[PDB]
């Protein structure tokens, strides 16, 4: 559904 | 500016548990998935698993019966525990930060790559027992019609740790000598071989000796290598 | 074979361009995006390409990536000696893990290609008296420094018992490697021959030995 790019912090 | 640093024991006894930690500095565990990847010496890369900052994990099925990971967001560290290790687990272990695709169905995070890596730490699964090699002569094969050149060798079998030195005829013989780097076997022990190519004409008038020295065990062998066959 | 497959080696002269294939399937490349790594021996892999075609900062534009179907491609233009390294592709596989290709050694040609010399020794009578048997295959003077080794028992492939070293640079700048086949004395005595087959630049040099006593 969504890309997590390098260096991209992600909080589900 | 984020840096990752592995910490680990170096040597682990077979059947025991390998524990590693990765420290993240200049950044934080928060908001990322984190992995361990390993590489046996001379071989390819194997992903071990990932852990999200909140603690959810996914492990390589090949390792599921032995592996776990944990995260200490407070210390900005995460860890690996691998049980029941054998020589197959000897490898450089890297910690890394992950990226990929996140699904809001059951799939969750699909790890597609690793953008930040630690420097890696070697873990050697071994009893660390000092063991001298057996030395076997590798006789030149039977060859007729003047014979041309002959190849004679020595097999330096099952020693630990590195290194071993080999000379021929006490160093008098260097032309045509080739000593090969060791293989690290699934037994955790090393073996290597040395070969010298010599004229066939003098196989009867020249004696060939391989002088092997494994300093750790004080094992010195001077092995005569001669043509066989009746 | 592993989930992702790459050619073991590729080479070209400085200033030339090369491509490296990454062969996958519907369970990986078909569904997920490919990343690529450059690894100089002794150091960690470095990310070169992500999401099939994107370059991180610091990676020069002469590196490129693409994906089509269930395959991917790394392109390198303007080869420099410093580009010599092992290159890996990777992505997520539906078996629920990240998978890597087996790696491709890139050589930037700096001398004539050279086929390996192969020497094969049977188990010694001394080893056989210790109830062991090792076949020793010594491989030297080859360039580029990549070979694939296959062993045959009579005319049949053997897989179990083989340990092969990484190629190492010789004083003369060509390469050496060795391959060891561990057998029981019964196996050694019960085949008519064994062969060590070394493939380099698509050409195979093989040696054969057979049990012989007095």
């Amino acid at each position: 559904s969504i890309k997590i790019r390098p260096r991209q912090a992600f909080y589900a | 500016q984020v840096q990752l640093q592995e910490s680990g024991p170096g040597l682990v006894k077979p059947s025991e548990t390998l524990s590693l930690t990765c420290t993240v500095s200049g950044g934080s565990i928060s908001g990322f998935h984190w992995s361990w990847i390993r590489q046996p010496p001379g071989k390819g890369l194997e992903y071990i698993g990932y852990i999200y900052y909140s603690g959810s994990t996914s492990y390589n099925p090949s390792l599921k019966s032995r592996v776990s990971m944990s995260v200490d967001t407070s210390r900005n560290q995460f860890s690996l525990e691998l049980s029941s290790v054998t020589a197959a687990d000897t490898a450089v272990y890297y910690c890394a930060r992950d990226f990929g695709e996140y699904h809001y169905d059951g799939r969750g995070f699909q790890c597609e790559g690793f953008d930040l890596w630690g420097q890696g730490t070697l873990v050697t699964v071994s009893s660390a027992s000092t063991k001298g090699p057996s030395v076997f002569p590798l006789a030149p094969s039977s060859k007729s019609t003047s014979g041309g050149t002959a190849a004679l060798g020595c097999l330096v079998k099952d020693y630990f740790p590195e290194p071993v030195t080999v000379s021929w005829n006490s160093g008098a013989l260097t032309s045509g000598v080739h000593t090969f780097p060791a293989v690290l076997q699934s037994s955790g022990l090393y073996s290597l071989s040395s070969v010298v190519t010599v004229p066939s004409s003098s196989l009867g008038t020249q004696t060939y000796i391989c002088n092997v020295n494994h300093k750790p065990s004080n094992t010195k062998v001077d092995k005569k290598v001669e043509p066989k066959s009746c | 074979q592993s989930v992702l497959t790459q050619p073991p080696s590729v080479s070209a002269a400085p200033g030339q361009k090369v491509t490296i294939s990454c062969s996958g399937s519907s369970s990986n490349i078909g569904n997920n995006m490919v990343s690529w790594y450059q690894q100089h021996p002794g150091t960690a892999p470095k990310l070169l390409i992500y999401e099939n075609s994107k370059r991180p900062s610091g990676i020069p534009d002469r590196f490129s990536g693409s994906r089509s179907g269930t395959s991917a491609t790394l392109g390198i233009i303007g080869l420099q000696t410093g580009d010599e390294a092992e290159y890996y592709c990777a992505t997520w596989d539906g078996s629920l893990r990240t998978v890597f290709g087996g790696g491709t050694k890139l050589t930037v040609l700096s001398q004539p290609k050279a086929a390996p010399s192969v020497t094969l020794f049977p188990p010694s009578s001394e080893e056989l008296q210790a109830n062991k048997a090792t076949l020793v295959c010594l491989i030297s003077d080859f360039y580029p420094g990549a070979v694939t080794v296959a062993w045959k028992a009579d005319s049949s492939p053997v897989r179990a018992g083989v340990e092969t070293t990484t190629p190492s640079k010789q004083s003369n700048n060509k390469y050496a490697a060795s391959s060891y086949l561990s057998l029981t004395p019964e196996q050694w005595k019960s085949h008519r021959s064994y062969s060590c087959q070394v493939t380099h630049e698509g050409s195979t040099v093989e040696k054969t030995v057979a049990p012989t006593e007095c």
